[PDB]
């Protein structure tokens, strides 16, 4: 339970809103226990008095209590759900920011090993899970621990023995049942996630290899293996559903145990009175209604298991040391830059063969160089050291005959602007999708770039205000690439190194190099990398390289 | 919204329900049996309480009701234990059957259709979209059958005792749905006004988290936190207006479960005093008739309250139902399986006279084409990108249905048994995947029971043993995209080992040296040129400098071969 400490300091920030939902949770359960225990007493107080004692029985006050408790229960339940969700949503932004802030310095390096499609979908999944810690594990538990104390102290004014044995039964199960079930489903919950990832890994490798699992006749053998894991997986799910049924069947027996005991012992008498007329119904009905307070505790061991497992994943992911460090020298923005590489080597973590061996190339300022790698062979890996995502080992990177590690983060991002291999639409207005390049830029200047690069088609109908990404219209693969160069023009840098601009598109690939020399041809350096040998002759020092090493460079 | 679809979609779910109809009736029956025990509970407690409070009977004397009340508690906790086990078993057989129908329809549709969608989103449909259909069958339905049965037993059980208390509980029976619909016309308006925004603004954090690489290059790393805070400070105050009215639909259930207990307490409380003499059947209002109504007053609304929690599991099993229903309503075309045999393991003489290749979606791939090469002949295909030359390789394997006429050694391929036809086939794609757990189990994919000596012969032929020392565990190194990955130069040299291990009749090389390093290219070509002359082969490589010995060359540009002949 020590994994929750980093994610509990983000709740202490909103402790004065989180505690209002808990206090509202206490009231709406006391108002529901009080409504029914007063009803139970009032129902038996009048019956004992009978019609004879009608004029000698004050029913004005009990009739006000059932009216007061009815409004309190219905209003408190409504205001609980608002404040509880209001605080849940307010701590969510402190979890999205905390996860994003930690994951950002190590975004290229610390997230390399994982499948980015499933890893990021997982991270968002286990940020919501951590967000429900208060709403399912704290509020049900903390809100029910003090509700028991209030009724125990409240019933203590009538009989110490009856009040404590009911409170002792309630408090014992609150403090003992959640742990004995978290300690029982811990093994299954660990085994259930292992098989979920084992079934998903076998299924993905079965669908992807479906073309060659049928030719060689192994498509049915690997399906039996696939379904055997599902049989094991669906039995681990059954075991965790044999505890949900057991936890729900036990507190209906404990809630029973606290009803007979109130029926049985209170017959002997409450306080010193050996013949309790109506106070028998005050204790049995309190015990009958007070186990709805511990009702949300059921299943709070399942919800605690996922939350603690989710806290482990994020902690194991956002506590990695950054692979690269940026010293802060506050250097000025360099101009007319020119780098060089001398025997740059680099192997990825948990690898036994290098992806870059003996790379050495020298670039002058204002020179256009194309690196041609036929497939793999670290053409896109070489660009990562230049942007400084990984640190080369047994290698030297020099920029303007100075080490690249001397640049601070603000200056390094300024001097180097890259169009990535895969372009990202950020699901914002086309205006806000280009402000990434330049934080502050006049709209009129910004709108010129789109029509300059041949992207004026997007400006037809409120283009700069049109939504992009998933919500709006998706740019086509050829058209999306035309937007990356636009983001490389607003954020003008002395070194603008490209990365496969011509890949995947053919209708407008001819015009693509045109603006690559229409405005990138003046006082600029481009390390364009492609395997498409087309119109590359206009680039000096063309370099071909395979297996992670430069061979027969021009 | 989609009223036309939702009614139809909510009907497909019930057709899937028939798979586990035996348990969904036992779970419904136990809902009635658990209903009876609640009244059995409320009567024994009421009769015990009346005797003690009114007749002052000692507890030891009325021990028989005590030992009966305990028995119902044990017998009521038993059905609760039993209901959420039959409920799970009812929801598991649905998932097991659908997952088997989805996988079955995804296997005999061929690998031609699986390429249409990324394998991550196939695993998203088989993992999450079928597990989301659990709580609807396992929890929601066994609860909606408890919200219509159990509360009716209480009214049926108090009506003999007091018709006034029966109407108090029953008076809110029509009032609750009316008020939810009266507040639902405002909740569904705001939920429609914010429908555009929240859907557009919920996937904001993921998109920023998914594009961190693009977000740190341009230096916007510390400027997007101000855009995650501002897109989550709006998500709250925009969904706190949908919630503000969505929590009234539940407050007007806590309003009636409190008004109905206050009224039962006030009416019965005043009835004993002699104020309200209108409820009983002219036999006096006994105390036990009041406790029976008081204990059952919360139990009447308990089922309607719990159904509110599991109600989200209905749209979750519908939002995950349009993905599965439309999956099994696609008109995709099967490869027209048949039964036949090839007696001779010798190279087959494939031929055609008028042939068409069609996708499972129905789109045509290759136009009218025809070609013949006898046994032992080694053809080769060249063409422009998008000409459809791989389709012919992809349809000679049986993955693509053909409506023309392709013949294998004088036997029509349509009626040929695919399960036995592929035993005379070998296939090497341009981008081959490695489905086996380890490299040793990967070369031995055609014949797992191959002797270790036979395995060593294949490795040396495929030039994969040369880089074996580089890998840590030698030949048993696990292979994949997450543990000790091989380069495309090496991963291609183990797919070559697969094809040459078990002798075949027709070899379908599909650009073996398309994305391959210079050193591995000459190793694969030396292996695959000496392993193509001993049977009929069909190469589709695009580089054509070394075609001197390839006897026949077919070139196709728009789904049809234009000229066939030797390199000379
Ligand atoms: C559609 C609208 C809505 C929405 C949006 C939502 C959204 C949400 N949510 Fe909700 N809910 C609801 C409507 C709703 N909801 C309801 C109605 C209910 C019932 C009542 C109450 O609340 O209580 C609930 C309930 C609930 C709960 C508890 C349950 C019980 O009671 O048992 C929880 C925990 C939650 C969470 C949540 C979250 C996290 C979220 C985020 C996404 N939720
Ligand atoms: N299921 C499918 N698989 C492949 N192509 C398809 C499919 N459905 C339609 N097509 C279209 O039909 C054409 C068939 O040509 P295909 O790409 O299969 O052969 P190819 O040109 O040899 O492949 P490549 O371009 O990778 O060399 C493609 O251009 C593609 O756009
Ligand atoms: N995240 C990673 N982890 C480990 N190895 C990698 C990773 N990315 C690439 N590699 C290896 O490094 C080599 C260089 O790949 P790369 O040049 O990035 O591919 P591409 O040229 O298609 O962009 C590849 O052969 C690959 O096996
Ligand atoms: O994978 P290639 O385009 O660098
Ligand atoms: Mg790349
Ligand atoms: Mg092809």
């Amino acid at each position: 339970m020590r994994a929750l400490l980093p994610y509990l300091a983000l709740y202490k920030r909103h402790k004065w809103m989180l505690s209002l939902g808990i206090v509202l949770a206490i009231v709406t359960l006391l108002a529901s226990i009080g409504l029914l225990t007063l009803s139970g007493w009032f129902l038996s107080a009048s019956a004992v008095a009978g019609v004879a004692g009608l004029y000698s029985f004050n029913y004005m006050l009990p009739a006000a209590g059932v009216r007061g408790a009815a409004i309190t229960r219905t209003a408190g339940r409504y205001f609980e759900r608002l404040v509880s969700h209001d605080a849940t949503f307010r701590v969510l932004q402190h979890l999205r920011i905390y996860t994003f802030s930690k994951l950002l310095p190590l975004s290229p390096a610390g997230l390399a090993r994982y499948r980015q499609g499933e890893l990021l979908n997982r991270v968002v999944a286990d940020v919501d899970t951590l967000d429900h810690l208060y709403l399912r594990v704290i509020s049900p538990l903390v809100g029910a621990f003090v509700v028991i104390m209030v009724v125990t102290i409240g019933l203590s004014f009538l009989d110490f023995t009856l009040a404590f044995t009911l409170g002792g039964i309630m408090l014992l199960t609150l403090f003992l049942m959640p742990p004995l079930f978290y300690r029982a489903g811990k093994s299954t919950g660990q085994n259930l996630t292992h098989l979920r990832g084992q079934y998903r890994q076998q299924l993905t490798a079965w669908l992807q290899g479906q073309a060659e699992l049928t030719i060689f006749g192994a498509s049915d053998r690997y399906r039996t293996q696939l379904e055997n894991t599902e049989i094991q997986w669906l039995e681990a799910q059954r075991r965790q559903s044999e505890l949900t049924a057991l936890s729900q069947a036990i507190m209906l027996l404990i809630g029973a145990l606290a009803v007979i005991l109130m029926l049985w012992m209170a017959s002997g008498g409450v306080g010193g009175n050996a013949q309790p007329g109506a106070l028998i119904a005050l204790f049995v009905f309190c015990a009958l209604a007070a186990f709805e307070a511990l009702a949300p505790v059921t299943g709070a061991f399942q919800h605690l298991g996922q939350v603690i497992a989710s806290a482990v994943r994020i902690s194991d992911l956002t506590d990695q040391k950054p692979e690269v460090t940026f010293p802060d020298t506050q250097t000025r923005v360099a101009d007319r830059v020119s780098l060089t590489l001398r025997d740059v080597q680099f192997t990825y973590p948990e690898q036994s063969q290098q992806a870059l061996k003996g790379i050495s190339l020298q670039v002058n300022a204002g020179e256009h160089i194309a690196i041609l790698g036929r497939t793999g062979c670290g053409k896109s890996t070489l660009l990562q050291q230049l942007t400084r995502a990984w640190d080369p080992q047994q290698g030297e990177i020099l920029l303007n005959d100075s080490p690249i590690a001397s640049l601070n983060e603000a200056a390094l991002r300024q001097t180097i602007s890259v169009v990535p291999q895969r372009v990202h639409l950020f699901s914002a207005t086309l205006r806000d999708n280009l402000l990434l390049a330049s934080p502050g830029s006049s709209d009129e200047a910004l709108s010129e770039i789109l029509r300059r690069v041949g992207l004026e088609k997007l400006l037809e109908d409120a283009g700069l205000n049109s939504w992009l990404g998933e919500g709006g219209r998706q740019l086509s693969g050829g058209e999306l690439r035309r937007l990356a160069i636009a983001r490389a023009l607003l954020h003008d840098a002395p070194l603008v190194l490209l990365d496969e601009p011509t890949e995947g598109l053919d209708a407008t690939t001819e015009s693509q190099i045109l603006e690559l020399l229409a405005e990138m041809m003046r006082e600029k350096t481009v390390l364009m990398v492609t395997h498409r040998l087309r119109g590359l002759s206009r680039f000096q020092q063309i370099i071909v390289m395979d297996n992670g090493q430069i061979i027969e460079q021009g | 919204m989609n009223k036309s679809r939702q009614k139809e979609l909510t009907r497909w779910l019930k057709q899937q329900s028939v798979i586990s109809q035996r348990w969904l009736n036992i779970s419904r029956l136990l809902g009635f049996v658990s209903g009876i025990l609640i009244i059995a509970q409320a009567w024994f407690m009421a009769r015990i309480l009346q005797h003690m409070i009114m007749e002052n009977i000692p507890r030891e004397a009325l021990l028989l009701p005590f030992t009966l009340l305990v028995l119902t508690f044990v017998l009521r906790a038993w059905v609760v234990w039993l209901r959420e086990r039959v409920g799970y078993h009812a929801g598991q057989h649905i998932r097991f059957a659908i997952r088997r129908q989805v996988l079955d329809r995804l296997q005999q549709a061929g690998p031609a259709w699986i390429q249409g969608k990324p394998a991550g989103s196939w695993a998203t449909l088989v993992l999450e979209q079928i597990d989301d259909m659990h709580d609807y069958y396992a929890r929601y339905l066994p609860q909606m059958a408890l919200a219509v049965s159990v509360p009716l037993l209480i009214v049926v059980a108090i009506f003999p005792s007091n018709w006034a208390a029966a109407l108090i509980l029953l008076g809110t029976a029509p009032l609750i749905p009316l008020f939810m619909a009266l507040v639902g016309m405002g909740a569904a308006d705001a939920n429609r006004r914010n429908f555009l925004a929240l859907a557009r603004l919920s996937g904001h954090f993921l998109d920023r988290l998914r594009g961190m690489e693009t977000l740190r290059i341009f230096g916007r790393g510390e400027a997007e936190i101000e855009s995650i805070r501002s897109a989550s400070e709006d998500f709250r105050q925009r969904t706190m207006e949908v919630l503000r009215l969505a929590f009234l639909s539940s407050g007007i259930l806590e309003f009636f479960t409190s008004l109905s207990i206050a009224l039962v307490a006030v009416y019965f409380g005043f009835s004993y005093l002699g104020e309200l003499d209108f409820g009983h059947y002219d036999t006096g209002v006994t105390l036990a008739a009041g406790f029976l109504a008081l204990i059952l007053a919360p139990e009447f609304f308990q089922p309607l309250r719990d159904l509110g929690t599991f109600y989200h599991a209905k749209a979750q099993a519908v939002g995950a139902a349009d993905s599965l229903k439309t999956f099994m309503e696609t008109p995709l075309a099967h490869p027209q399986r048949g039964e036949a045999e090839l007696a001779s393991t010798d190279p087959v003489t494939i031929e055609a006279e008028e042939l068409f290749i069609t996708s499972p979606e129905g789109k045509t791939l290759a136009g009218p084409l025809n070609f013949t090469l006898p046994a032992g002949q080694r053809a080769v295909l060249v063409g422009r990108s998008g000409s459809g030359k791989s389709s012919l390789l992809n349809a000679l394997s049986g993955f693509l249905s053909y409506q023309g006429s392709l013949r294998i050694n004088g036997i029509e391929l349509r009626d040929l048994s695919p399960e036995s036809w592929r035993k005379h086939l070998s296939w090497v794609g341009q981008n081959p995947q490695l489905p086996a757990a380890t490299l040793r189990d990967n070369v031995l994919l055609a014949r797992p029971d191959a002797s270790e000596q036979e395995l060593q012969a294949a490795l040396d032929n495929a030039w994969v043993s040369e880089f074996l020392p580089l890998l840590p565990q030698g030949v048993d190194t696990p292979v994949g995209d997450q543990a000790a990955r091989l380069s495309v130069g090496q991963a291609q040299r183990v797919a070559v080992a697969r094809a040459l291990l078990n002798p075949c009749s027709l070899l379908l090389l599909d650009e073996p040296a398309a994305s391959l390093d210079a050193h591995s290219e000459q190793r694969v070509m030396e292996a695959l040129n000496a392993a193509s002359l001993r049977q009929t082969t069909l190469m589709v490589t695009h580089q054509l400098e070394d075609l001197a010995d390839w006897d026949v060359i077919w070139v196709m540009q728009d789904g049809r071969i234009i000229e066939q002949g030797r390199y000379a």
